């Protein structure tokens, strides 16, 4: 059975009941590893290359967005452009149809007036044919 | 010689707050002033005797919101620290390791790393830090690891002891908890010398059978951990063999590099109201020591083998008994000691009776015990955790929240793949040829 | 942290007004006045929702937006009218809208900056910002189109901070216009891409609860709204109130959403529309009900991703924690196993309205797809033979822009549908 | 916000005159002065410190008609400035208005109307009332409309057209005139209310029971419809109304689509005490080939947008139950791709009718504006008339004479060809 | 608008005078005096036919033209003589005429300006002009030749404003001369080219109605004229009277004529004749229409039947009902539907007016563009074509200084007109 007394102090005492010894000749080696990672202050620069990714994502989806943003500015613009752009057409094809009207009637007029004018250089040029028979 | 408590992380903090409480009660410290009561130190194990009245711990609290820390600066104990030992990060709680260890952590790591040296600058030969933190949960999953990285760079020799709180489906916080523990405990494991898991589903569960509260209050739980923690330390705040100085903590508990997380078990937890029935058999406290239900990490070492064993007593107790009580423990036992490790049984009686908090839940105990054992079975809990993780990650679950704050997915496969190693490591020790 | 609030678009506005006045008198605020409830709690966090100016007074951090006077002056004259700060109203003058196009392009950008800026002066004022919650109408223009722009301009000035909305997805029954689909599907595209979390209040459940299970024959816009109002009280609870958790909206994202694609929560309320005896079994049962969800949707036809539920009153987490569990078993089937703890539950000692016992429910469920598939269905069939479309073609949009938003939606569906797996 | 009535054209004028009359009766306006007993500002500007005055323009190219306005009460209700009279040569051909005699007055008119929208903090559009056929309102109307669009690009425009009916009509040349205007006109109107007399006249037979129909008679009936048509935006404008939603809500396609109109309970005095008309019936009678507005039937054609404007003591709970029952006893016919329109516009305000009148106290009335393919049927009966005259240059040379190209004709009718196919084209899809 | 009136040529003159005095006492005007009918209507439009000078008085916008004194001094002394303003008479002095040539060339141009100028001073006086109506005789000179010149000089000074005539196309029966064809066919050429509308009163119907259906044995020039007079009242009615339409003459063109070639209307009246009875009144309205759309009741020798109707306008006058009229009119265009161009959809419009003509409590009248009219042209040509053949009386114009080819060139204008009307029976 035996104990084995390990220290004696102002406020305590220790020991050991070793009860039956192991079945030993030492043994294992379970991640008690011969290359096993003593680590390194240099890998603050591992903390950085993670935060250069954030600065990324932000800056390239604030890019995938001032992108959107500045299409908007061009839609509301292609609508001041749609409108402005049809005033200038059916506003102008208005008066264009109106020179075709004052001009065409200018004809069917002074060309109706034309007949009734050599009906007249005939009244008076065959009254100077009154000077014929008599 | 000396000893700095670091409590990062909301849980850590409250736990701290509530075991610092118990420290005092035990050593005779009115919140503000001196032990003024009718060799040269002994209680200096933790505290530095500043001013010419004051007693003050060697402590640091870090959290990344105020909220929790403030309460420390509100209610008595508010006088017991320096405002300087009380680092508050006013900024953005978190809830992902990605947050702490990287994004928001980067910010405060310097101011912290500072103060703590500033603190070990008083100290004729520090020993190491005991660091208390939540397993899952933003900044103490996250930040805890970052702290620990740097710590080891700055204090190469000086050893480090984590008190981890392993999170419990019912009295827990967030979905992402698994990812977070598994994350931390991967990075963290190569830098800690020994680590005390505490599972809530065990504490909570104790506060049911023992404290008989349908209730468990956060505070409730804490005073209980608070207690164990007292018993855990305190070998080295009182000085009396059975381990004092951190190096006696690996020396007596971890046989292998891989941080092994001892299993904890406090003795007689018993409610007031019931406080006068006492006289608990110096045998029973022991017998009830080896009790699946009276554990600390929900599991059982009937299933696993033992590879180092350790009783810390506290009270009127001459060894002649303990011994007779060990004897009788062994023959009514599935004792299960593994193969190659004769029979640990370092016994640390500690004379000093174990004051409990006066409002309290537990009462006057004239004898208590503690039992720290490293057993293969502590793995069972690692499995429960992994499997959660395993099964979320199987669908990138929440992943992109961490990737978002700026991680490689590959930290994940490469971390869980470390548990894979440990879980084998563990079962591997098991019953040899 | 600490949050500020954007309340834009005639619906979004009444919603937020009927909100503000419900929550305000939870904390005990007078039309201007300060505190008038000799119960202590209330104020710890009065913080998160109210910046507080000279003397007593309390003023909500709230911004009012519309593209036509009218609907603000309906708050100004009316309920808690005298509360909001005057240079916080942003009247539009302008054409209404009632086409997304109007409120996201033409009369939209017209205002943007005026609002965008007041928002700045209030968020730069606040101590550490949380993010923003905007309340708006997903169908019909000013705030389907404005609000969607607003965010797509908030996000951008505030990429760190997070993005919340209460969106009212419209029906064919007590909706107004035959364009609704178009507006919804346009916003819904936007939504998916720049909110970190959105709540869907579908008017269809809102109606269906009002008449189908609440006796009420002609559903007001009011006796209807009070529903959404009440829901919103009980959804914010945690970030407004006590010690337990407190919920950084953040915390409420990376806990509610497994997937970037912002997955919108259907809410669900407890008792609606004063037996008291709402035993708590009786509460849960009614809460996790088809006929009691805030989106036209009956979980059943969709598993739950992650779900959060808060109770309100003097009861016991003694019965509740016990009751919640007997749900996730007599329902265990529909409840993703691949997210271990998907259901957390909170209690709080201070009742809403009437009610001594009242809970409420936050729900990320693949079920929600049901609702999207529907707007798509009206849309997909409308934009087909390009129906009313030439109405936006005109305010200056592209044909392909619809398809490109249509097949965003029609993706979303086919992802939710994809995550009925394991 | 605000809203300028333009009445060109003798028909339009009288119609105007007789729904402006109804406006007043409804809002409380003694011809001269105040309602001495905004919201009503939807149309009117409250000038002086007494008199209420509309936002109105009347244009015709002879006096005669307009003068009668400056003769009998209401003569106090306008400015003499809103009342443009062209003293010169009526017409009776589009070629007249749109070109010859129009050219003259287009400026003075185009003027006054801006002058009018110069008061107006943010105008909305004009509703323009005009005859389909007939010199100066076939013709000039189109000219007006061209220019308008040039000066008010955004601001939308709404024509109220009177489609002419073989019996109560004027001149042979009418077909030519409508088909002419309605071609030019259609590019510039955002939605347009056809009203066919052969339906009004025909109503004043089954309903008003007069062997008579007087011009005035017809007018007060259109007048009524027009009241119910508008007035969503005159009365309920205690705030947020704005066209683009009479709009948005009715035409699904560029092509101006002319909704179909249908007033509810038309019923004579003498018979005014039999009342209590089923909130269901006014709806059921709404869907009534005989009770329409444009002579045709949507049993034949499909529906592509539907709209009920009630007016009276009515809680929706009914209307709804009355829709339901309209659904199942119906060849309802909703086209393919436009889930079911049914914007319902209850308007609380009861529908005052003219005191001498024909119709009486109605406690509830309805309106029903629907765009249906069938409204084409009427475009056909018109075209064909035209088609068959032009087949022999019929009267052509009277327009050519005032200075048109024949090609305006073939190129106009050929637009109807387009529209008439357009219409049928929407019909029942795959 | 507002119209002025040219009344030239002995016949054209009596026609216009007997016109003037019939319409004048429809509106209640005394030989000079003003109004004397305490019925209100009358005056709205008195406008269109009367410029009104100093004090009361009413004076017609009328111009009197002849190439021999006599026939004006038959109006001046006589009926409503004292009505017309004196510098509005234009006596020719001169040789009569009775050959177109005379009145279109020689003694014609002699006057032109004197008249052409008083017409200007009356139309320039008037507010907004409508056009002119001229009444004249299409056979025999002064007003067959003068009037046709007059127009060919009006039109030219007034090409905007429109052009109207009542032309009396002569017969072989109670005609005077065997030159008539020459004159008609010379005018009728002119006519076709510069009137926007003309009414043909053919004396043949005018005689035929008087004796063949009106008991009268020796037809006066008067008991004959009163016919045309009464027709002319009822043809102008609408432009003279109430609120319904009012008819801008313009309006009455581009509604009556499908084709430039001015197509002349045969009129037709309702109840008829002198004095000695058929004031039965009982002219039921069926009975009115029936008698109105009758061969034996048209104003031109022509029986619709042998010609379809292009477009037709009919106005009723008295105390009745469009209740029966709109009903009656329709049973005509059915029990006659055949002859009535279908390619002109609504070719028949119908007006009512509450104020009777003459005696009559019920009375209608009829304006008729019918291909039927050709019948009448073919006839003048027939006499002409057979005369100018072996160039009969012609050397009678050759002399006043005309060309041979000018007859043929007018002849085959006519002979076209026929062959266009005949073409439109399609
Ligand atoms: N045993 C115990 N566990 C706690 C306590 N407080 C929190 N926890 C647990 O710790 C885990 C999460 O850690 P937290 O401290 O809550 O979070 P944190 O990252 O450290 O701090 P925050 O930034 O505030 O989120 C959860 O499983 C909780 O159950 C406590 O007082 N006692
Ligand atoms: N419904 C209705 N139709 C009318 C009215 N007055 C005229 N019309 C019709 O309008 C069409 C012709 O239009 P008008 O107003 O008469 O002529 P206008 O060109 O506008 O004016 P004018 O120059 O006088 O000819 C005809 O079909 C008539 O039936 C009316 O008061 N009511
Ligand atoms: C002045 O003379 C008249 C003129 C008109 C013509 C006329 C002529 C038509 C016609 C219509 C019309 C149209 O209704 C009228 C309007 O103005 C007129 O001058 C008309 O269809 C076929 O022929 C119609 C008349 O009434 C029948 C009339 O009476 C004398
Ligand atoms: C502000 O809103 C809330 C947010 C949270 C979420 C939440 C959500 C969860 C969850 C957990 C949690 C976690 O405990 C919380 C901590 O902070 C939060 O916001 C949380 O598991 C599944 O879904 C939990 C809430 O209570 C149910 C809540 O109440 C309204
Ligand atoms: N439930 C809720 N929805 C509303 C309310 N008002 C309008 N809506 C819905 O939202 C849609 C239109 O939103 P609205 O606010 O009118 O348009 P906007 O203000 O111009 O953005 C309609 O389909 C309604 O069904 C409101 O009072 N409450
Ligand atoms: N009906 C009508 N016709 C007349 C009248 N007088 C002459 N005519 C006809 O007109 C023709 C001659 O016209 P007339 O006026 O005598 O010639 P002018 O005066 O010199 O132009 C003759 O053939 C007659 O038939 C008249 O009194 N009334
Ligand atoms: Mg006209």
């Amino acid at each position: 059975m035996e104990v084995i007394e390990l220290n004696k102090c102002t406020s305590g005492q220790s020991f050991e009941v070793i009860l039956k010894p192991p079945s030993f000749d030492g043994v294992p080696e379970f991640n008690a590893s011969l290359p096993r990672r003593p680590s390194l202050e240099e890998i603050q620069k591992k903390l950085e290359a993670a935060e250069e990714r954030r600065k990324y994502q932000e800056a390239e989806l604030l890019k995938h967005l001032a992108e959107k943003r500045e299409h908007e500015r061009e839609v509301i613009q292609k609508a001041i452009e749609e409108n402005n752009n049809f005033i200038k057409m059916a506003k102008e094809k208005l008066a264009q149809k109106m020179e075709s009207n004052k001009e065409n009637r200018e004809a069917h007029l002074a060309a109706m007036l034309e007949r009734l004018q050599e009906k007249d250089k005939h009244a008076e040029e065959v009254r100077k044919n009154k000077e014929l028979k008599e | 010689r000396e000893c700095i408590s670091i409590h990062v992380g909301q849980a850590g903090v409250q736990i701290g707050n509530a075991c610092w409480e118990l420290y005092c009660l035990e050593h005779g410290i009115q919140p503000d002033g001196q032990m003024p009561s009718d060799g040269d130190d002994s209680f200096n194990t933790f505290f530095s005797e500043t001013g010419a009245g004051k007693h003050v711990p060697r402590a640091v609290f870090v959290d990344l919101e105020p909220t929790v820390i403030d309460e420390v600066r509100t209610g008595t104990y508010r006088q017991l620290f320096h405002p300087e030992q009380l680092i508050t990060g006013k900024e953005d709680a978190a809830n992902n390791y990605a947050r702490g260890h990287y994004t928001i952590g980067k910010e405060i790591i310097d101011l912290v790393l500072d103060r703590i040296r500033k603190l070990a600058d008083q100290c004729t030969g520090l020993q190491g830090f005991s660091v208390f933190h939540s397993f899952g949960g933003g900044t103490g999953s996250g930040f805890t690891s970052l702290l620990m990285e740097r710590l080891s760079v700055d204090y190469g020799k000086k050893s480090k002891l984590e008190f981890s709180i392993y999170p419990a489906p019912q009295v827990s916080t967030a979905v992402v908890e698994p990812y977070n523990s598994i994350l931390t405990t991967h990075t963290t494991l190569e830098h800690s010398d020994c680590a005390f898991m505490v599972d809530n589903e065990a504490i909570y569960d104790i506060c049911r059978r023992n404290l008989d509260i349908e209730r468990p209050t956060y505070t409730n739980l804490n005073r209980l951990i608070g207690q164990i923690v007292s018993s855990i330390t305190a070998s080295l705040r009182f000085d009396g063999a059975l381990n004092v100085d951190l190096t006696e903590f690996q020396t007596n508990l971890v046989p292998y590099p891989r941080i092994h997380f001892p299993l904890a078990t406090y003795a007689p937890v018993i409610s007031a109201e019931k406080a006068y029935h006492e006289q608990l058999s110096v045998a029973e406290i022991t017998n009830a020591c080896f009790e699946p239900a009276n554990q600390m990490v929900k599991c059982d070492p009937r299933h696993g083998k033992y590879m180092a064993c350790c009783l810390l007593y506290r009270g009127d107790v001459v060894p002649k008994d303990v011994n007779a009580a060990i004897a009788t423990i062994k023959t009514k036992r599935t004792i299960q000691f593994v193969d190659w490790c004769p029979t640990g049984f370092k016994v640390g009686i500690n004379y000093e009776p174990p004051t409990v908090v006066p409002g309290g839940d537990l009462a006057k105990v004239q004898r208590a015990v503690c039992m720290l054992s490293n057993t293969t079975a502590i793995a069972e809990a690692w499995a429960r955790l992994d499997h959660k993780f395993d099964l979320m990650y199987a669908k990138r679950a929440f992943v992109h929240w961490y990737v978002g704050e700026g991680m490689e997915e590959g930290e994940f496969s490469e971390a869980r793949e470390d548990m894979a190693a440990l879980e084998k490591d563990y079962e591997e020790v098991g019953v040899d040829s | 942290r600490e949050i500020v609030h954007i309340q834009a678009g005639q619906c979004g506005n009444q919603i937020g007004a009927k909100f503000w006045e419900v929550i305000s008198d939870e904390h005990g605020i007078d039309p201007t006045g300060s505190y008038h409830g000799d119960s202590d709690l209330q104020l710890e966090r009065i913080n998160v929702y109210y910046n507080e100016a000279a003397g007593n007074k309390y003023v909500p951090r709230a911004i009012l937006v519309d593209l036509e006077p009218g609907t603000m002056d309906s708050v100004r004259s009316g309920p808690f009218g005298q509360i909001f700060r005057p240079d916080n109203f942003v009247f539009g003058q302008s054409g209404a809208g009632n086409n997304w196009a109007k409120g996201h392009y033409t009369e939209g950008a017209e205002l943007v900056d005026s609002v965008l800026d007041v928002v700045r002066k209030e968020s730069e004022s606040c101590d550490c910002l949380q993010g923003f919650q905007l309340t708006h109408s997903l169908g019909g223009g000013t705030g389907s189109g404005m609000g969607t722009l607003l965010i797509s301009k908030i996000r951008e000035e505030y990429p760190d901070r997070i993005m919340n909305t209460f969106s009212v997805v419209p029906s064919p029954k007590v909706s107004d216009t035959v364009v609704e689909p178009y507006n919804a599907t346009l916003s819904v595209h936007q939504l998916v891409e720049n909110t970190d979390e959105t709540y869907c209040i579908d008017n269809e459940a809102l109606y269906d609860i009002c008449f189908r299970t609440l006796k009420l024959t002609t559903p007001t816009y009011g006796d209807l709204n009070h529903l959404v109002s009440a829901t919103m009280s009980g959804v914010t609870t945690c970030l407004r109130f006590p010690g337990q958790l407190n919920a950084d909206l953040r915390k409420l994202a990376v806990n509610m959403v497994p997937f970037p694609r912002l997955h919108f929560f259907m809410p669900g309320f407890a008792p609606l529309t004063q037996y008291r005896a709402l035993t708590v079994p009786e509460l849960t049962q009614q809460m996790f009900d088809a006929k009691n969800m805030m989106a036209a949707c009956d979980p059943r036809h969709g598993r739950y991703l992650t779900v959060a539920a808060v109770f309100r009153g003097r009861m016991s987490m003694k019965e509740v924690d016990e009751q919640m569990l007997n749900v996730q078993n007599k329902n265990s089937s529909y409840f993703v196993e691949w997210i271990p703890n998907n259901v957390k539950t909170a209690v709080c000692d201070i009742p809403p309205r009437g009610l001594k016992m009242s809970a409420t429910f936050i729900g990320n469920s693949t079920a929600i797809q049901e609702l999207f598939k529907r707007i798509s269905e009206q849309f997909t069939a409308m934009f087909r033979r390009k129906a009313f479309l030439h109405w936006y073609t005109g305010e200056g949009m592209d044909e392909m822009e619809f398809t490109e938003a249509e097949s965003n939606m029609n993706d979303l569906v086919s992802e939710y549908q994809q995550y009925q797996d394991a």
